[PDB]
Parts: structure tokens; C-alpha cells; sequence
């Protein structure tokens, strides 16, 4: 147990090079408080394909409930660490 | 008025629900289905088509034709994932057989009398 | 009725009425007709919510003991506001007797399941979802059964077509079979056969 | 825990197996649906007629009987005796010919394969009886819902006694090589055991009934043209295995051939179709010489009859089992709606149940014994 | 006794009649719940008490079977069961109220 705990600052890290690799959102736009409708235009099923991509990147399965609130990356950071149990 | 009786959504925030659910399903299915049946297309493609097929219907403002459109959409996955289809019935969803048909005035004037 | 007519069966006529008129008054809450016709068949015309407590009554009840399901169907009407009617057709061994069950349905509304009244009914059932699009709840596994992997429709509709809407061939291009839309070197020829002069003024309509 | 798929008279099989056991069996039909009853409903009567021949193909002349006596319900009339007298004893013909027919794939797909050339010599003499009768081997249109197309030949009845003295001694040579045959026995019993009430709820009919020791045969429950006028024996069963329902086929060849005696010896005279020619067909000579006769000729045969409206179930004793039509008449001279009832769709159905904790080969005898054909389990 | 009913899987029993008597006391005491007025419970009583008291005056179990037109008391005890699980079910639905609704117009109209 000797790898090093993961952080907030590797958690947007991770989530904002996921959102850099979806074709249909461009770097220079996105923001970690950028919004998947207006901000971004984008419809459900871009989110829950974004979701999905989340899903295999942070390896664990998010259900579908609590999948349709997260609408920008830093929710998405904060649902990431509230199911990891990190403080920093 | 007009009391219905379900199939298996009260509204419409249920049945889009219903809906996300098979896209999911579909979605992660779609690179089996083209390693599985050793398809000629991309990744990428198959996952256009199955976002194609789903905006067809994305008119439809009645919960009872929308969760009976997932009944058989999920129908149809069941069938792909069994391999109960064949690559032929996989590759009927892209009619790359039949000849492009034109939408122009014009060349419908020239082709023939179909309207 | 020289020896070219049907000789008719007055007893079973009788019996068949006596019994449709005993069913209506034990299950008064779904029974909206009876029926019993000329060549000695009782009809009894239900409530869809009393598929699954009619038929088991005519299961289980002593009196009854349809234990058969010989046939399950439906039948398309395209003038109702219900497209669809359902005909449970049941026989009884121990009475030695035939009955016929009839409910309605259209194309968004479900109907319940029988597999739990009778097993034979899930393959009937599985067969009215594949040519007439008519759902029903509690299924086990309900899918199609007669027309090809991924077909579109429903033929047995009497709104579509004969031939249907899409053939198959070989191309050796993509070297698989392919379906395009369907082209009939001969078209189907189409009959007007009914005369005028109606046959039968038995069945006379009123000319409202 | 592995899964198979047997695909490609024509059956695709998906089973679930575990070692050798068969754990699941589902399986998939429409190789062979042709549309038969939405093609029923652009057709008169007599021009639906032929598709009968082709739904059940072992057995063309009951599919027939069975049509011929839907339709002659909804006509309100009746076949004359001797029509009657004929379609009992083609009938019983046709049961022979099915029975050969199941009883010797059966064996052949077990392997024995001798028997399938010893009693398929009988079968093309009884194919020659089809032929003298209607000018067709198998699709013979002959039973049509008025009573039959024509008389029989003059010399037909003598040679169809000739043959059924002797099948006997066929039948016999069949039980000397397969009943008592240690290999065909553990090939066949106390394999597909149903119970009396599995049988009932799950809607089998004939042997699938009698041999779990159900007593129930409808020539004798519901009997239909001159059959209550003849005597036999029903056989049943009581393990209600394959071999029992082995045992009960050979006994119904048995009982089919002292029936064809019966038969033989009570032919009546008189005409074979009703003496109604807004129904039957006028004879040509009255077509060439009587107005009405014409008229009636060329509206029948252009137009075809009138059926009164309404709704019926008739059902036969088939050789597969019953054998039933749901018919419905609007009153014109094309039926509004034809529901096919075949045996065989509630059997396959069936056969998942009765394979279960059974080894892959007792899957082909398990087949074998249902008896199926798929143009009536498609139609 | 006798050995093998003839049906697959209906197996023999011995004392059919205790059996049939604690069967139709079941069946009645399930009925004595339904409302008087209902059809079903009067009728089932009526033919629950004639077999009742037909199995009550009668020993022999041949000449029963004969008087009881079911034949094979064992097939007439699976019956019993069947009654009374229709007799709960039936309790449960409460099919004696009045229909549920009428059809519209031509629901039922034929032809056309
Ligand atoms: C490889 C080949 C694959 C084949 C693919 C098979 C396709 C299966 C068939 C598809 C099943 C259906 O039609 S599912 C029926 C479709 N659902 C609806 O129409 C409901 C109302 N419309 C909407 O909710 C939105 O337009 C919508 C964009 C849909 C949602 O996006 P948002 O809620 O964010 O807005």
C-alpha cells in the first residue's frame, strides 16, 4: 500500500484530459466550471457518453440517478472525490 | 382526460430514462458487435448509427410509443448480443447497396414521376 | 332440411346457453356478452382486466375444468377504435366441451400474460407480438418468432402490404446478402370480386 | 457451461450444456414461414384450399378434411354419405402414411435406416392411390368443402384391399427389427417422460396425450363425418416415454388398417359432392347443355360462393395430433381471417421442458417423437 | 388397493376419503368468507356439499368413483385442490362486483 493517495488536483487533472480527448468539446472552450448545455452545446446523450468515458477512466460505475445532476467538471470532481474519500 | 393505462413509464422523465439506459447499453456494446462479426466499419461509425437510429425517433412526445420504441430497441440489442443476427442482418442498418437518391426538384423532375 | 342442410343440435344448444348464462352470473364484473351460435359454439365476450380471473375460473372451477388451451389468436379490425381482438380458444376433456374467450386491445395498451394460466400460451403469445404488434405485460421472454432477425412491422396488419416493403438477394460486390426496397416484375393483380345483390338478408344491416 | 448452436427439415437449436447434460434448449424457428395466412385472405375459399396441402406435408388430404369441414360449418350444408365414406377412408390412408413417415425418421435419425427403405415402398403405393384419385402424388386439392372433386376410379377399390392385406406383415417386419431391440430400447425409454397434467397445461394433443395414459381421441370424443359408424381401439400409453409413443404410433397403424377394412366393405353409392350448385360445381355435361348450370359454373369459378358471416373452430384428429382452423367469414367469398392450429407449434414448445437433465443425443430421439414438420409449425 | 392410476406423475393414495373430507371442509370454510349475495359461493357450496355428503354415505371407493362421475378418486382430490385454490384466488379478485366498464359502441359488431 505504498502508491501514493490521488488528489483533487490529479482528479481535475484526470477529468479535464477526458474532456480534452471528447472530440466534440474543443480545449480552448472548456472550463472546469464550463456548463455541458449552453456553455458548451451539448445534448443528453453527449453527457452520457461523457459519462461513460468517466466511468472507464475512473474505473467504477456511476449510476444513472446521480449520473443526470453532474452538468460541469468540477461537480464531476467533487462526485469523483465524495465516492473516493480524499481530502486534498 | 383521456385516462391511459401504462406500459411502464407514469411520464416522460421515466421514459427518458428508459431511453439513457438502452443508449448506455448499446453504446458499450457496439465495439463486441464490430470485433464479434468481424464488421468492415469503425468504432466510430457503428456508434453514429446507433446515435442516428436513436434521433430518428426523437420526436415523439407520448411516453406509452417511447417505452414500447425501447421495448424494441432492446430487442434488437438482445438479438446482437446473442448473435442470434448474422453480418448481413448487422450491415442492413448502412445500405451500402442501394443507389443515393437525390432530393432536388430537379433531378426527381428528370428520374421520373415520383414526387 | 332434405339431406343437402346441416342437421342442427338442439340439446348442446340448450346446454351451451345454460352455461354461458351461469359463467355471466358467477363473473359479472368482467362478462360483457354471451353468445352461442347457430352450429352450437358459446362465445363469451370479457373486459381486457379479466383475462388472467376468467380464464383461470374456466381453469380450476369444478363445473368448467377447461384445462386445453387448443389456441390462442388475434384479429385485426381496422374500423374499431380497439384495432385488436384476442381469442382464447379452451377445451375441456372431463366435459367434453369447447369454449371461446374474447377481449380487445389497441396498438399502446397491454395485455396481461396467461403463462401462469396456461404454458402453452407463451409461444401464441410471442406469435400475436410478432404479426400484430400487441404487447403483453409479464412475459417471460417475449420476442419475435416467426419473421426474420430485425424485420420491421407487423405483416399480419391488414395495412401492410402483401409483399412487403424490402427483398433480399446476393451481391457480390459486399459478397453478403443485402435488402433493398421490394420491385415485382409482375404486380400482384388485384380482384374486385364481391358482387352486388346482397346473399344473405339474414344479416341485414340497418340503413341508418 | 457452454453454449451450441445447431442450425442448418430445417432447425436452428441454442442450448446451454454443462459436460454432457442439456441444461437449456431454446429453439428458433421461421427458416420456413412463408405468410401462409395473410396470402389465405386475398384468396376465395377454393382458392385457399391448396395451401392446406402444404402446411402439414405428410399429411395433405386431413388438412384438407379439415378446411373442407371449417367451411362446410360456416355453408350451413352437408357432404353426401359416400363423400363422406371416401374422405374417412383417405383419411386413414393418409394416418398410415404419416406414420410410416415419423416412425421410420425416427429410427433413421437413431441410426437403424433399414426400415425407411422397407416401408417407403408402401408409401409410393399409397402415393399411386393419391394419384388415381386426383392425377397428384402429394398435393392433391382432392377433399374440398362440398364432399370431393370425383368418384373414384373402377378398379381403385380393389387394389387399395389388395395392398392393406398385406401391410400387416410390413408393420411386423418394422416391430421384429425395432420393439424388442435392446439398443433402440435404451435409445428410447424413460426418455421425454411428461406427466398427464405437463401434457394438458402445455397444450399437447394425440399421442403426446395418450401416451402419459390420457384417455382422449377425438374420432371417439368428437367424431366428424362417418366415423362413429366404425370401430377401433385407441392405444395408451403408460410411462409416457418415447418408446411408449412408439409403441402407440405402430398400434395406431394397426387400427387405421382395420378401419380401411371397415371402410372398404361399407362403400354406399350415390353422388360426391352436394347437390347444390350454388356450393359444388355443376358436372360439365350440365355446364355444356343448362343455362343455370353454366351461370352457376362461371360464378363459382370466377367469383366463387358466399360464406355467411361469423366465426368458427373446427378441429380434427391429424396424425400429428389436433389439427385445427379458426375461420372467419364477413360474408363475402374470401375469408376475412384464417388462424392455423398445428400440434406441432405447442410440441416444440414443449421440447425445452421435456429435455431437461437429458444427455445431447436424447435431444434428436426427443425430436423424433414429437413428430414435427415445420410447414405447419411456420406456416 | 389399487397400484398405478394410469396417469403419469398422479400417484395412488391411500384413504382417499379422510382426504376428500378435509379437502371440501376447506373449501367451505374458504367460502363462508365470500358475501351470501355472490354467485360463485353459492354455487361451489352447492356442489361442494352434494360431493361432500356423497363421499360421507359411501365406503366403497369403486362404487364412489362411480357415483361421483369424476372417476379415479385421485383425479377428483386434484380437483378438490384446484377448487380450493380458485376458491382464494376468487376470494382475492372479487369478481361478483358489477362490470368494471361497458365497450364502446360497435366494440362487438360483426361484419364490419
Ligand atoms: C450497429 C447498428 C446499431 C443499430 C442501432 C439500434 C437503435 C435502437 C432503436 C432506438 C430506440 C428508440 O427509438 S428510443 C425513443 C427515443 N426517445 C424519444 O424520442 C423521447 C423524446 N425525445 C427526447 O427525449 C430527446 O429528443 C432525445 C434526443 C431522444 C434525448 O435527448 P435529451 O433527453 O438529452 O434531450
Amino acid at each position: 500500500s505504498d502508491a501514493p493517495p490521488l488528489t483533487l488536483e490529479a482528479i481535475k487533472d484526470r477529468v479535464l484530459y477526458v474532456l480534452k480527448l471528447y472530440d466534440k468539446i474543443d480545449p480552448e472552450k472548456l472550463s472546469v466550471n464550463s456548463h455541458f448545455m449552453k456553455d458548451l452545446g451539448l445534448d443528453s446523450l453527449d453527457q452520457v457518453e461523457i459519462i461513460m468515458a468517466m466511468e472507464d477512466e475512473f474505473g467504477f460505475e456511476i449510476p444513472d440517478i446521480d449520473a443526470e445532476k453532474l452538468m460541469c467538471p468540477q461537480e464531476i470532481v467533487d462526485y469523483i472525490a465524495d465516492k473516493k474519500d480524499v481530502y486534498e | 382526460g383521456t385516462s391511459v393505462k401504462p406500459i411502464f413509464s407514469r411520464d416522460m422523465n421515466e421514459a427518458k430514462r428508459r431511453v439513457r439506459e438502452l443508449y448506455r447499453a448499446w453504446y458499450r456494446e457496439v465495439p463486441n458487435t464490430v470485433h464479434l462479426f468481424q464488421l468492415d466499419i469503425s468504432v466510430k461509425q457503428g456508434r453514429d448509427k446507433v446515435r442516428e437510429m436513436f434521433m430518428k425517433n426523437a420526436h415523439v412526445t407520448d411516453p406509452r410509443v417511447v417505452d414500447l420504441l425501447v421495448i424494441k430497441g432492446k430487442m434488437e440489442l438482445e438479438e446482437t448480443i446473442n448473435v442470434w443476427k448474422q453480418r448481413t442482418h448487422i450491415m442492413r442498418f448502412f445500405h451500402e447497396t442501394e443507389a443515393p437518391r437525390p432530393t432536388d426538384f430537379l433531378s426527381k423532375f428528370y428520374v421520373g414521376h415520383d414526387p | 332440411t332434405r339431406p343437402t342442410i346441416r342437421p342442427r343440435n338442439d340439446v348442446v344448444h340448450k346446454q351451451l346457453s345454460a352455461f354461458g348464462q351461469y359463467v355471466a352470473e358467477i363473473l359479472p364484473k368482467y362478462v360483457q356478452q354471451v353468445q352461442v351460435s347457430c352450429f352450437n359454439e358459446l362465445e363469451i365476450f370479457i373486459h381486457p382486466d379479466g383475462v388472467i380471473p376468467v380464464l383461470t375460473f374456466l381453469r380450476d372451477h369444478t363445473n368448467a375444468q377447461f384445462k386445453s388451451l387448443a389456441d390462442l389468436t388475434a384479429v385485426d379490425v381496422p374500423t374499431r377504435q380497439n384495432r385488436f381482438e384476442i381469442v382464447y380458444n379452451l377445451l375441456s376433456l372431463r366435459f367434453n366441451s369447447r369454449i371461446r374467450v374474447k377481449t380487445y386491445t389497441d396498438e399502446l395498451t397491454p395485455i396481461e400474460s396467461s403463462v401462469t394460466v396456461y404454458k402453452a400460451a407463451n409461444w401464441y403469445e410471442r406469435e400475436i407480438w410478432d404479426m400484430f404488434g400487441v404487447f403483453f405485460a409479464n412475459h417471460p421472454d417475449l420476442r419475435r418468432i416467426l419473421t426474420d432477425y430485425g424485420f420491421e412491422g407487423h405483416p399480419f396488419r391488414k395495412d401492410f402490404p402483401l409483399s412487403g416493403y424490402v427483398e433480399l438477394r446476393y451481391d457480390d460486390e459486399v459478397k453478403r446478402v443485402v435488402a433493398e426496397p421490394v420491385e415485382l416484375a409482375q404486380e400482384f393483380r388485384k380482384f374486385d370480386l364481391n358482387s352486388p345483390w346482397e346473399a344473405f338478408p339474414a344479416y341485414r344491416q340497418p340503413p341508418e | 457451461n457452454l453454449t451450441l448452436n445447431f442450425g442448418p427439415g430445417v432447425l436452428r437449436l441454442v442450448m446451454e450444456l454443462s459436460g454432457e447434460m442439456v441444461r437449456k434448449c431454446d429453439p428458433h424457428i421461421g427458416l420456413l414461414h412463408r405468410g401462409t395466412e395473410k396470402l389465405i385472405e386475398y384468396k376465395t375459399y377454393l382458392q385457399a384450399l391448396p395451401y392446406f396441402d402444404r402446411l402439414d406435408y405428410v399429411s395433405m388430404m386431413c388438412n384438407e378434411q379439415a378446411y373442407s369441414l371449417a367451411v362446410e360449418k360456416l355453408l350451413n350444408i352437408q357432404p353426401p354419405p359416400r363423400a363422406q365414406w371416401i374422405r374417412v377412408l383417405f383419411g386413414e390412408i393418409t394416418r398410415l402414411l404419416n406414420h410410416i413417415m415419423a416412425v421410420t425418421t425416427h429410427a433413421l435419425d437413431i441410426g437403424a435406416m433399414t426400415p425407411f427403405f422397407w416401408m417407403f415402398e408402401e408409401r409410393e403405393k399409397m402415393f399411386e392411390f393419391y394419384e388415381r384419385v386426383s392425377g397428384a402424388r402429394m398435393h392433391a386439392a382432392y377433399i374440398r368443402p362440398g364432399g370431393v372433386h370425383q368418384d373414384l376410379p373402377l378398379g381403385l377399390l380393389d387394389d387399395i384391399y389388395e395392398f392393406s392385406k398385406n401391410f400387416s406383415f410390413r408393420i411386423d417386419e418394422l416391430e421384429e427389427m425395432l420393439t424388442n431391440n435392446r439398443i433402440w430400447r435404451n435409445r428410447t425409454v424413460d426418455i421425454g417422460v411428461v406427466t398427464a397434467e405437463d401434457a394438458l397445461n402445455y397444450g399437447f394433443s394425440g399421442v403426446m396425450l395418450r401416451g402419459s395414459g390420457i384417455q382422449w381421441d377425438l374420432r371417439k370424443t368428437q367424431p366428424y363425418d362417418v366415423y362413429d359408424q366404425v370401430e377401433f381401439d385407441v392405444p395408451i400409453g403408460s410411462r409416457g416415454d418415447c418408446y411408449d409413443r412408439y409403441l402407440c404410433r405402430v398400434e395406431e397403424m394397426r387400427q387405421s388398417l382395420r378401419i380401411i377394412s371397415q371402410c372398404l366393405n361399407k362403400m354406399p353409392p350415390g353422388e360426391i359432392k352436394v347437390d347444390d350448385a350454388k356450393v359444388s360445381p355443376p358436372k360439365r355435361a350440365e355446364m355444356k347443355t343448362s343455362m343455370e348450370s353454366l351461370i352457376h359454373h362461371f360464378k363459382l369459378y370466377t367469383e366463387g360462393y358466399q360464406v355467411p358471416p361469423g366465426a368458427t373452430y373446427t378441429a380434427i384428429e391429424a396424425p400429428k395430433g389436433e389439427f385445427g382452423v379458426y375461420l372467419v367469414s364477413d360474408g363475402s367469398s374470401r375469408p376475412y381471417r384464417c388462424k392455423i392450429k398445428a400440434p406441432g407449434f405447442a410440441h416444440l414448445a414443449g421440447l425445452d421442458k421435456m429435455s431437461k437433465g437429458h444427455m445431447l443425443a436424447d435431444v434428436v430421439a426427443i425430436i423424433g417423437t414429437q413428430d414435427i414438420v415445420f410447414g405447419e409449425v411456420d406456416r | 388397493l389399487k397400484k398405478t392410476t394410469g396417469l403419469v406423475g398422479l400417484a395412488v393414495c391411500e384413504t382417499p376419503h379422510e382426504r376428500l373430507k378435509i379437502l371440501y371442509t376447506k373449501i367451505l370454510d374458504v367460502l363462508g368468507q365470500i358475501p351470501k349475495n355472490a354467485a360463485y359461493r353459492k354455487y361451489t357450496e352447492q356442489i361442494t356439499n352434494e360431493k361432500l355428503g356423497m363421499v360421507k354415505a359411501e365406503p366403497d371407493v369403486k362404487k364412489l368413483e362411480e357415483q361421483l362421475q369424476g372417476g379415479q378418486i385421485e383425479e377428483v382430490i386434484l380437483q378438490a385442490e384446484n377448487e380450493l385454490s380458485l376458491a382464494r384466488k376468487m376470494l382475492r379478485w372479487k369478481p361478483w362486483e358489477p362490470l368494471v366498464e361497458e365497450p364502446p359502441a360497435n366494440q362487438w359488431k360483426w361484419p364490419i
